[PDB]
Formats: C-alpha cells, structure tokens, sequence
C-alpha cells in the first residue's frame, strides 16, 4: 500500500504574490508525481506531469520540484484566474493509483459593502400555498454575510433556505439568495416581516421590512 | 541496468505462469519445475529492456553487442532468464528516444561491472582533448520504436536471477510446513534441502 | 483534434442492470488506453480501471476487482463499462479518459455522465416566475427570474428567453430541503431600456421526467 | 486499373529542406515494390532505391548511402522522399515506379517531377503577337502566333483560345540568350480573314512567376 499527504489543507493570498505547497509520501517513489488541477466544473486537468516538467499550452508562472519524498510545487505570481482544485499523485506499479487530499486556495480583496436587493411574493406561491421573504445580497467580501427574519418584529431562527455559490474571480464575492418560507395561514396572520442583514464591512446591520398591505 | 535484493521471504515460483506467452523462459544448472523445494540465501533480480532481436545475446559464453561492453554473465552462472515482448507498452506514436545504448569503447568488462563514464572515445589518430567532433564521438545513442515497426525490432522485457546454493543460512524457500521432532529411532529427514535417513 | 462523447444522466432502483459507453474518433484508436475514474461529491478522486481495446485486456483496483466490467469494440471505436448488479452506494459523477502509457495521461478528458439510483419516484417540477416590480432599482437595473421547489433527482436546465441570454444570468447552486426535495433557482440582470421592449418567455427543461414547462413574464409592479 | 500522382516543380535556395511524395492506388498496396528513379536532362539515367512496406524494408543505391530516406504509409498508400540538405548539384526530374520482383519491374509508371535549386531570382516573362497581313501573302493563308520574351526560369505554360487550337501548332524549345535569360515562340497558320469573326488569343502562366498575361492576335495593315 501506498499512501499521500498534502499540505497545507488551506491557505488564501492576494495577487501578485508567491506560493508554495507540499506534497509528502511514506516512501521514495522515484520522481513518478505529476499534479492536476480541477476548478469547480467538469473537466481536471493536467499541469505538470513530472518532477519540473510542464505540459505544452501552460504559460510560464508555475514551478516545482521534489525527489525522494519531498515535493513542493509554487507559482511566483498569482493571478486572479486562479481559484481550483489541486492534486498529487504518483504511480509506481501497474495498477496501484490513488490521488492526495486537497488543497484549497482564496484570494484577498479590500473589504467591500455587500449590495442587497428584495424580492416580492408571486400569486403562483399564493396558489401554490406558501410564501417566501426573498432577500439578495451580492459584491461582498467577506464570507461573514448573515441574514435573520422578523415576523411581526419577532424572533425566528434556523428555519429558513440560504444558497450561496462560491467565490467569484472578478470580485470576490459569494452571491447569496436567502429566504424564509412560511405558509398562507402563517402569511394572513401577520402583518409586516424583515430581513435583518449583518455584515462586518457594512457600517451596521440593517433591517429592511415590508407590510403585507403594500401588496 | 538496475538490480535489486530480495532476502526473508517466501517465495512461490507457479505465479509466473500467469502472464501472456512468453518469448524466452530458460535456466542454467536448476530444473525450473521443482524450484519450489529448494531453499536459498539470497536472491539478486536484475531488469532492463531490449531490442527484439538480441534477446539471443543474454546466454553464458558468447560474444555480442551487448555482452562486449554492457552486460557480461560468467561461464559459471547458474540461473534464470526470462524475456516478454513489450510493443504493447512501451511505444509513442511519435517515436520514443528515451532508451540508452553504449557503442564505444575501450575493451571489454569483467563481469558484474558497470561504467557509465562520459570520457570522448578517441576514434581518431588526433588527441581530442575532450572535444567533441570528427572522430571524437559520443559514447552513447538511442534506438527507435514504433507500434508498426516488425517483431524484430518490438522491444522486449527481460529479467535475470541468480543464486547461492546452501552455502549458508538459507531464508528463502517454499511454504512446505514443519512437524514436530523425533529422535532414537531409525528415520527419514529432510534439512533444508538435505535428506537422509538415519538416527539422530 | 480529439473529441469525447458520452451517453446521457439515468435514474434506476436498487435491484437491477446499466450500461454506459464512451466514444471518440479523430486519431488511430486501436493505439492509445481508455480509463474511467468515479468521483462522488465531498470526496476526491479514485481510479477504478483501464483498458487496451487494440488487443483486449483488463485490469482492476485492489478495492473493485470482481464487481464491474470493462470492454470495447473496435468496429465503431468506443468503449463500454458495464455491471451485473445495483446497490444503494454507488451515486457519484463517472469520467472516461484516453491516455499513453510511456509519457502523460489524461491530456483530454470527456464532459462527464452522471447516474443517480434510489428507491423512491421522480417527482414533476413546479416552476414559479418573478418580475422586477415598482420596489427596482433606482439606477434603472433589474432581475427577472425562476424558482423551482418541487423536484427530483438534479440537475436541471433553465432558458429565459427563446435561447438564454449570453451575458447576465445566472443561477443558485440547489440545496436539499425537509421534504426529501431539493430546491434552487435562477435570475437574470437586465436594465431599464432593454426591458421597454423586452420580455421573457421562460421555459424549463428537465430530465427526470421531461416536461418543457414555459410561460411569458414581462415587468410588473405594485400600483393601488 | 490503377492510377499513380506526383507533385509540381519547384525551385529552392542553398541550405533548405525538401520532401516530395508520390501517391497510388488500384491494386493491394501492401504487396508490391515502389522504386525512384532519377534523370539529369540531356545525359542519362541512375537508379535511387526501393522499399517495401508492410515489412518496412529498405533498400538503397551504392552511390547515394545515407544522403537520401525512403519512408511509406499504408494507411494511405504513400511513398515519401526526404532529404537532409539541398544542394545546388539536384536540378534533375524525379519519378516512382510501381515492381514486382520476381517476373516483371515495369508494369506502370508515374510522370516525374522538376527539382532546381538557385541562387537567382525569377523573372516574369512577357508576350507579343504576330500577325498576318490584312491581305493575303503569298501562302494564301498566312501563318500566325506569338513570341515569348527573355524570362528565367523553366518551366512555362501557354494555350490558345483556352486550348482550343491545337492542330498544327508548332513550338521551338527555349535556348539560353546572351542576356542570360530564355525566349521563344509559338506559330500556327491561318486565313488573313479568320480573326475578325471570331477571335484568337494566348494565355501565358509562369509558375515560377505565378503571372497569367493574355495577349490576342488581330490582322495588321501593310504599315510602312
């Protein structure tokens, strides 16, 4: 048996900066590596298929090298077109293959004030028998974007639907798509009902609410 | 050419018929079929790769291209050799020139001896000097391999063993299991390859 | 010039038998390698087998040996994974790739198939619309967009108009919800001129079932 | 029936590479013999090779050991020369003939390539008429054609009213000129009525030059 390491799990950096990561195994393996690379999507690809030599059709920014069992890999300059997966793996028998564990990269980003947006209920959900507080936010950076609900200025917590996708290379942002989803005889009974946005960046939490009458 | 050492081990020599059909399997001084009731010392495993036609060329007392300067088995060598085609496995599209072959020099080698110096050979009647030229060539040169080429040029896999023979504490050797031990009686033993009959 | 096909999405119950196939065409087939690699989400890759159609003969992981199976034909240049029988573990994204052995592999690589097994029925999709209303921006940007809540298995394809706009549209990663469902949604920018003349005519496919459900949404608002 | 294909002329520097193929088809490729054959005009003739494929066998000249390579295709059925340096010492015509060794070596053959290697440059030739008299001479019907001014190199190609006119065309083979340069003509015979109801023109292309002048032939006046 033949077993990996990577290191670090993580690591973030901002452009025009070096990096480096490491590529550990429990024995000598004979410069056998090679490194693919997989951004959120379909298809890996392959970037370096040996010890220091590139595949055709990549510029010139990478680097590595290794032998025994010490491999490092790095790129001098980062660019903003980078946010992927990355792996190592090696072969030394016929049919004994097995990838690492992973290595995830971010980028850094002025702080910046997320932008939000509201959303107003449709007759098809009032047909349908539900209703939905559909509150966006957009342009962010950071991650820490929270979004709380108030029925009739009360309290709710954690019943609720949020999906937010993953960082986008031109502004780092995460666009988010929140929602609380109650029914019609929770709807009527009430009047009013908020978002309640929480951001570190902004200068405060604010809450945007709306009666049920303005409908 | 790469060697490697196998010692404390159990070995079990019918797997070998598992693979394709071979193109050379033959042995010096043993049987190959009762192999499995010996036991050895240590065990040396040599490998490398060949054109097609001079597979002929690893065999005890004859000359060659290779046994000239390269690979030089003794006059007394007791052991196997084992050779497979490779055309299926090791050929580009493209033509592949990452395979080594020495061409000149000065004599012949003891055997078991490796050289793998980069002195010019002085072909020539003028001192090179280490300069490459007219009759200053480079020891080395590639060969060439195409998945069209003809069997006699389709490149082959050979390995080759060797042994000791009892001459000392073996380690190596079948998975035949022991009994418990009696004596002062007239018995039939066996001793790691040693039988007799007697008392002890 | 290298291209790779693949056969489409499948949904089956525990219990029983599938095929899938891989094609190619653009160089000598019979002189190159065929392998297929599972990966299942939350997890990393994991190499499973390998073939040489020119001349048949398989090979095997140590962790799947005696489970699946692996041909080809040469007459039509393609190569076919098989099984014998289904359980409830083996839903994950399977990838076919073509590759030499002496020097680099996987120097293309197919779109990808996915196959999704359970015991329970797919259930048709509920689309629900929304418009930009009087709460728009004051700029002159706004979002039209689509809902979906009520199918399965994933994915989905969305349109906006008689083809999908090729800049501003965009789309929210599904998540499951506590019904056994799962839920997601989509959304388009557009600003204020273009919406004088613009409408959209949203259409949904989807292959669970395949119904194409479509309907005209054009800007409203909320006047008294 | 078979059919076998060559390649046009061409003119290169010192120093350049070169390749030439030649194509057949008809008969089981795989099965016979393809051998060149080289010719230096106006002396004789020299043998170059031969080769097998199937079996890739290679066979070469004495004279010519290591200075040329002799390669084929069976997937397309090709034969291909390649050269290492060219060398001012190859102007010649180039052939490939289709044997068989055991009874016959002849059975069909190919129509041959121009190869000339030059320092110089080309020069665009250039073309006048000759006309006969508005009355009639002599001959009753009078002769007439064109002329081909100084130009370099060979080869060039001419045709009358498309190819139209053919019988009774005679044409004088260029000779060298003490410009250093070559010239000649082309001459037929007509009645001095014959170019006013219908019309007789010359197209000239010079490949080396890739030029097409046009030049036709009207009856001229007894001028003084």
């Amino acid at each position: 048996d033949i077993q990996m390491t990577q290191s670090p799990s993580s690591l973030s950096a901002s452009v025009g900066d070096r990096v480096t990561i490491t590529c550990q195994a429990s024995q000598d393996i004979s410069n056998y590596l090679n490194w693919y690379q997989q951004k959120p999507g379909k298809a890996p690809k392959l970037l370096i298929y040996d010890a220091s030599n590139l595949e055709t059709g990549v510029p010139s920014r990478f680097s590595g090298s290794g032998s025994g069992t010490d491999f490092t890999l790095t790129i001098s300059s980062l660019q903003p077109e980078d946010i992927a997966t990355y792996y190592c793996q090696q072969y030394k028998i016929l049919l004994t293959w097995t990838f690492g564990q992973g290595t995830k990269v971010e980028i850094k980003r002025t702080v910046a004030a997320p932008s939000v947006f509201i959303f107003p209920p449709s007759d098809e959900q009032l047909k349908s028998g539900t209703a939905s507080v559909v509150c966006l936010l957009n342009n962010f950076y950071p991650r820490e974007a929270k979004v709380q609900w108030k029925v009739d200025n009360a309290l709710q917590s954690g019943n609720s639907q949020e999906s937010v996708t993953e960082q986008d290379s031109k502004d780092s942002t995460y666009s988010l798509s929140s929602t609380l989803t109650l029914s019609k005889a929770d709807y009527e009974k009430h009047k009013v009902y908020a978002c309640e946005v929480t951001h570190q960046g902004l200068s405060s939490p604010v809450t945007k609410s709306f009666n049920r009458g303005e409908c | 050419w790469n060697r490697k050492r196998i010692s404390n081990c159990v070995a079990d020599y019918s797997v070998l018929y598992n693979l394709a059909p071979f193109f050379t399997f033959k042995c010096y001084g043993v049987s190959p079929t009762k192999l499995n009731d010996l036991c050895f010392t240590n065990v040396y495993a040599d490998s490398f790769v060949i054109r097609g036609d001079e597979v002929r060329q690893i065999a005890p007392g004859q000359t060659g291209n290779i046994a000239d300067y390269n690979y030089k088995l003794p006059d007394d060598f007791t052991g196997c050799v084992i050779a497979w085609n490779s055309n299926k496995l090791d050929s580009k599209v493209s033509g592949n020139y990452n395979y080594l072959y020495r061409l000149f020099r000065k004599s012949n080698l003891k055997p078991f001896e490796r050289d793998i110096s980069t002195e010019i050979y002085q072909a020539g009647n003028k001192p090179c000097n280490g300069v490459a030229g007219f009759n200053c060539y480079f020891p080395l040169k590639s060969y060439s391999f195409r998945p069209t080429y003809g069997v006699g040029h389709q490149p082959y896999r050979v390995v080759v063993l060797s042994f000791e023979l009892l001459h000392a504490p073996a380690t190596v050797c079948g998975p035949k299991k022991s009994t418990n031990l009696v004596k002062n009686k007239c018995v039939n033993f066996n001793f790691n390859g040693l039988k007799g009959t007697g008392v002890l | 010039e290298v291209q790779l096909v693949q056969s489409g999405a499948e949904v089956k119950k525990p219990g029983e038998s599938l095929k899938i196939s891989c094609k190619a065409s653009g160089y000598n087939f019979a002189y190159y390698w065929i392998g297929w690699v599972r990966q299942m989400p939350g997890k990393g890759l994991e190499w499973m087998g390998i073939i040489y159609p020119g001349d048949s003969d398989t090979r095997y992981s140590p962790s799947f040996q005696g489970q699946v199976t692996i041909s080809a034909d040469k007459s039509i240049s393609t190569a076919y994974l098989q099984w014998s029988s289904l359980k409830a573990s083996d839903t994950a994204m399977y990838y076919c790739a073509r590759g030499e052995m002496t020097a680099v592999f996987g120097d293309y690589w197919g779109q990808g198939t996915l196959v999704t097994v359970s015991s329970a029925s797919t259930k048709g999709p509920s689309v629900f619309p929304l418009a930009p209303s009087s709460k728009s921006t004051s700029g002159g940007t706004a979002a039209l967009g689509c809902l979906v809540k009520d199918y399965f298995p994933e994915p989905v394809t969305v349109s906006w108009n008689s083809g999908a706009l090729t800049s501003g549209v965009h789309t929210f990663p599904a998540v499951l919800q506590s019904s056994g469902l799962y839920s997601l949604s989509s959304v388009v920018t557009v600003p204020s001129s273009s919406l004088g003349t613009q409408t959209y005519i949203c259409n949904v496919n989807h292959k669970p079932s395949n119904t194409k459900v479509d309907k005209r949404v054009e800007p409203k608002s909320c006047d008294k």
